[PDB]
């Protein structure tokens, strides 16, 4: 008779999102992990649970403990693991806690910067334990009690949107059969960004100067109107080097970019129309 | 934002009471909320808030498990449940709002406070 | 047996506090933490304190030593530790002490830049062991003696908050009765930005140019007035290039960027006003 | 004794932080190694997982597990977890998760329409083909919804390659032991030019368009003055440009147009003069 | 773009069926192609899609290893093939292309979803 | 009884000045040598106990005490470190690091600023009634051309030895509070030859041609030419702010644009006293 | 009496680069070989055995004696990969390492972008006097380059080696002739690719230079100063170009010396139209 | 702007050898740029031999075995094959290519300059 | 800034004497204060400062737990408790204001020193 | 710029002694730059000792075997080359060069302003 699968629950607390890096497509999560399954039975001193910290973990592996490596499958290089505890109980229950900090990677499009809505994900699942070994019974989530979201770069919207699904291996396939399936949770954060400082600063007086841009029109002489153009000209590469110096690195346009573009064409166009007055 | 606190009176020890704070204006959750107490010629002391991490409440070192901070967030109210109260519990309890400062333990980080409802435990 | 909580004092040193992420809210603290409880009495080579440094500690917990983990609830990653040392005292007593340099967090308002204040803290909490094992029994802050603070990014205002609760926490509650709640330190110093190169690099020229821009009035011609307001505005663009350039990386607006869209809006105006003379 | 064929899998799932002027780039992923050692015991002779610390536990119990260093790779690159799968009969699977910083030769004068190939290569770091060869090289690289939203476009399915490189100081060590089995892994790919070409050429095109209107201008006064003030606009787009584009020790297209821009202010100036005096 | 199923119908408990799905116009790979399935009166919840790295294919709890989806790049086609069927799978099968987003089992980040394919499963 | 540690400080490098952290980075040797308690040795010679092998030595019961750079900025990155045990006792520790170092940074008088540039190295955990130092050698780097470096180092280096009494600690037990301090400071002036030729010199030439606007024939040239300059000196201030350090004070440079800035604020006071 | 210990030294360069001009250090990437005769042993089969990363230290703890060869001029630990010992029956012992590190060097960049560089590697036993060991001869091995067009630095020439003897003077009291050390000394010579710098730098700056003269060709005193002004704002904005991508040195350049002249000719000009008017 | 001549070819039995020369002439900087390749009748052009990145390493097809070894005279402009113990499946026309560009030396696509060829018959 | 050094005199060893000195200025902390002394052909020579961290003070290694520094920072003063004199500390006491400066023990660092106040140690 | 001045050569038994003194005249900021080559005939100019970067150290050829010792006495400009245990190896003539620049100590090319030479000849 064949033993059945390990059923794993894992709780995931995540204490802050940040760091968003738009070319790399990664952000930061720092947050505390909890996994928890029954392993076989044991003694403890005085048959109360015995808690095992950091360095000791390794002593009782070592010594035979079942202790599964969970690995982010979307992680960015080693996650800085600050404490990690193991709880053991008498009737075999284990449970897992380790503190992480690690750059996660995900699908992130910019193009409708400041506007833009992202998804923050955690995909974990078990390093070398297929579902027939191991599997994930369930997933919580709790997040941080945000005051005044005012202060945040990122505006948190709705709960944590959770999943547990089985990833088949092509590779590994012939490896054995039945024996390529994996359990995976996945943990989805939704959050719009906080469009405050670029509505004021972009977007606004690039506004007050694409306006004023036209006020060129009302100069006496083709001499003033030209000479009036070029400076304007000036001011729009001035506000584009402006704009660079502070904007996100990214492959393609944002809607702040187009309008730069937009001042571009404004003054060209107007340029255009004056000599095409005189000559 | 105005804040009420009701449910307080008079209680033998041992017993129990469940304070509530209404929140009324510019408010957009009741994480921001906090309970606190002042007893006659003594500093306004932190009694219960919401911790940082979900699933967190702080309670102040007294209150050794015997109260209980609860939220309906749609109602825009907190709740103080009071059990196994002793003479020390003894003062007005306040409802403020977390104005700002980065120490929820803080009063100075807490304004727009209630008129504050009067605890009277007996013996 | 003795089933109390222990009871642990701790004293935190705190050697420096700098490298302010504006962005990040977070900041570096370089410390000392001394963390004292008393354990069952020993005898020590001719029964006097017994110092036990760095990889030794590990020899002594391996043996059974009961050193328990205190985690810095708002550290960003793994502090850095140096040297660390334990006094082991035949009486019981048991004196930890380290050197530690970690990035924290903290809710960080720099609305009122340059003028705001911070509260900048550290919160501690042991790992694994409950109020019921362990509870914090008092909090020293030992602070440094500081000649000029001229010299000083941060200028240090009070003496040092503390503060010892219990977190209550509810993922824990599915266990054992009265065991979910956990002791916790809090260490508050409030400082208040030098706006020394602020006064002086920032709102005094902005000043000096925002009263220099409504002089364009009292030239004589209509195309000396325009053409002299297009060289304000492009001051005002390259003005604000200069602060964005220095300036820290902010989701929100600051007093100086507000004075720099009040720079904006009085050439804006004032371009309306000279065209309401003309035309 | 015939040398230990070594079958290898390689899954990219990332190649990102290209560094233009060190000639590196970021590559995420997983190596999978597979050969056949010596027939052992494992508990109810069923396949053994090992992992992380405790594979150096069997290593110190006489298991083989031969080093396999990335030639290309800059420092030490990052591993993360690692699994070995050992059979009662032999076979040995490891698989472990690395990132790390990969140098190749990287050509970017013709920015940003520029091509690239990242290589990877990877050989053992002691034992030579007689005793250690790789037998082949499969490349599973990333599934992508829509390539509009990344900085790079991969063209093609993965090369590999096996081949052996011979080194002269290992000749008057040993006879015929000098030799090593290398893989070689090839993903191409083109460079995203959306950015570059609305925001860098497009703009500087509408300004060398706008340097030649000077010539309608009335009086030498106003032709002259406004080529100073186009001259003042090449530098001000060329301190942008510099603010953004990546960091080399040659010119880019984007570089020589705005070279072009300095020469067609110089050239009108040339010609402004060439009508006065 | 266009999408629609076919080779939907009624089984037997225990039965087989394979699932199309034909795309038509803005399509460049199959890869964006995802299978879902909404009985009366439920969601609509997620059944498989391709993985992000090769080799890799992203299941359902529910499917157990029974479902497996195949591709067919050149046809621009994906096929679900639905073996021991359990009067559970009863639903209409859908086939959406994902719209975007950064989560291949979430319905929202999917779109142009055909008009589904019924799959009945008795007993 | 207290033990006599002698001390020797090799100063390779000093180099990487952040001004806003008020850090620098130090490389160098550090060798430390006390006696203590006799051995056998292999050969009856004395031995060489080399990086990982020193462990062994320490879990097998030799004393090695923990030394610690106070002003140190998170641990310092240890090279190489050996052991060289004598069977009369005779310890020598000696090790290469490189480590983040703090101390107190006035760069007001940049680019003309002097600096002391210290070490500070103490017992972490035994204090002088136990060990104590009993002497401090410090060796620096042999320089050919200083012209190519952007600090100049002046003079040797100084070196103290003092007793650090803390009052915590004081009720941990009398007498036991004290503990050995060995200080070791470089004195080093700036090189300010790139300031003087791209910034003190160019902005002396244009706060030189922004008085010559007076010798403008009307108003109307007098004055479009003031914000002209004005818009100089703006850019000019961008310049600089792009190379000079980030600092919470104003520097020589900062105060000859602010200088700038007045000049012509000034000059633009006086064409006005001039119209209406 | 009791002769020291003969280590040959193989260097291969993979790769120089990650210049920073004011810490003057370069990164390098490579591997170190280092051989020399032990006491005969047995090993499996009576051919060599490989020994690699963490199971050099099980042998050193049995007593194996690896010594520690520290890089003088390396800024903080090297970066070391994959590291192997191949024992030999005969006696011999061969090291094998891969490395990346950080190292120092005196670096004089007065010349940029016309500048020239050696790139040193200095090896020496960390604990071993050359009366115990002494490196009896090094062979540098450099990359093979298709190239340089593509690359920043131009090597020219081969690979010099050294094998002197260090005397410290703070060892002359520890014990007699026991003061002097082996050392190993690996010397890269290149040359800086000027080509971005003489087609983005020079020759715009030589074109602003030039048209800085154009102004005497104006009619009247106001049009000839009022462009002087605006080639002053242009010379001004072209520093802030140049400082922007230019590396940070304590001193000035061949490019900064043009920038002053160009400050120079400017203000040399506006001497010379005052010298007319009044 | 280079011109490549392979020489060397022929008829030669299983087992016997070969030393085939590659004269190079125009703007070339380096002889390591070179490299060998071969092409039999209705097969793809293959890598046969190239200077490897690091000093002292050379890069050999799969097929090569120890059999090769290529030689160069940088004075001369010259590389060298020396073919030993050739078996019929060694029957090819052998190219000479120079590294045009990309970052794999064994990738013939890099390569560009190609000679006419010289044919080498191996007969069992 | 004024400094001003009292307290000093002739005493036998073993002895004691309780130095003072007296600020006046723009001082606004005690802490910036350091004791030095010179005896007549020797080099001014470091005796004690305040330390960088809270309860640290810096002594000379001469001192030997004899000598205390203490302050009295409403009359802007410092003392020197000198206990245990032996003939060795025959000396003119300095005290100096660091002026700024980072080595609390280079009298370089310090500025407006006292006229000093002389200790005769007999025998 | 500077001038050098090399004096103490001439003839000596094996086993015997000399003092070589070099005298620095000029621009010369610090004797460290000072260092001591050799040049036998129909020989190269070959490294004989100079300053170590850090302090208390002195870099001396191979050769040297601990008999040699380089001495500054920085104030009157001068350097010295106390030669002990004299060999008929060590003939040659003498050399002072000052480092000019570069990053090499042991490196004659990165030297100049070498004076005329002292001649040391050892004997039977």
């Amino acid at each position: 008779v064949d033993a059945r699968p390990v059923d794993v629950s894992v709780s995931i607390f995540i204490n802050k999102i940040y760091g968003v890096n738009t070319l790399e497509q990664t952000y930061k999560v720092d947050g505390y992990i909890v996994a928890q399954w029954t392993g076989k039975p044991r003694k403890t001193p005085g048959d109360k649970p015995l808690i095992v910290e950091n360095t000791q973990i390794e002593r009782w592996i070592n010594n035979g403990l079942w202790v599964p490596a969970l690995e982010f499958i979307n992680v960015v290089g080693s996650p800085d693991t600050g404490n990690k505890r193991l709880m053991l109980f008498p009737d075999g229950r284990v449970i897992y806690n380790a503190r992480f900090l690690g750059s996660f990677s995900n699908d992130m499009d910019f193009r409708l910067f400041p506007f833009d809505r992202q998804q923050f994900v955690l995909e974990l699942e078990p390093f070398s334990y297929n579902n027939q070994q191991l599997r994930f019974s369930d997933i919580q989530v709790y997040t941080e009690n945000i005051d005044n979201e005012e202060i945040d770069e990122w505006w948190i919207r709705g709960k944590a949107s959770t999943h547990i699904s089985d990833i088949r291996y092509d590779h590994l396939s012939s490896v054995q059969p039945n024996q390529n399936e994996f359990s995976r949770i996945t943990v989805r954060i939704d959050a719009v960004r906080n469009p405050s400082y670029y509505l004021w600063s972009f977007i606004l007086p690039l506004g007050l100067i694409i306006a004023a841009s036209w006020s060129v029109f009302w100069l006496e002489s083709f001499s003033e109107r030209l000479q009036t153009s070029f400076t304007c000209m000036l001011t729009v590469v001035a506000y584009a080097f402006y704009t660079s110096n502070i904007l996100p690195r990214l492959p393609y346009t944002t809607v702040i970019d187009q309008m730069i573009i937009a001042g571009y064409g404004s003054i060209f166009a107007a340029i255009l129309l004056i000599i095409f007055a005189h000559h | 934002v105005q804040l009420q606190e009701s449910g307080g009176g008079l209680v033998q020890a041992g017993g129990s009471l469940r304070l509530s704070c209404a929140a009324s204006g510019r408010i957009f959750s009741t994480n921001v909320m906090g309970w606190f107490r002042q007893a006659p010629g003594k500093e306004r002391e932190f009694v219960a808030t919401v911790g940082r991490i979900g699933g967190s409440t702080v309670y102040a070192d007294f209150v050794k498990g015997r109260f209980t901070l609860s939220r309906d967030n749609a109602k825009n109210m907190v709740y103080l449940q009071m059990n196994s109260l002793k003479p020390e519990d003894t003062a007005v309890y306040y409802c403020g709002a977390r104005i700002g400062g980065s120490d929820r333990l803080a009063p100075e980080n807490y304004g727009y406070w209630g008129q504050g409802t009067q605890v009277t435990v007996s013996s």
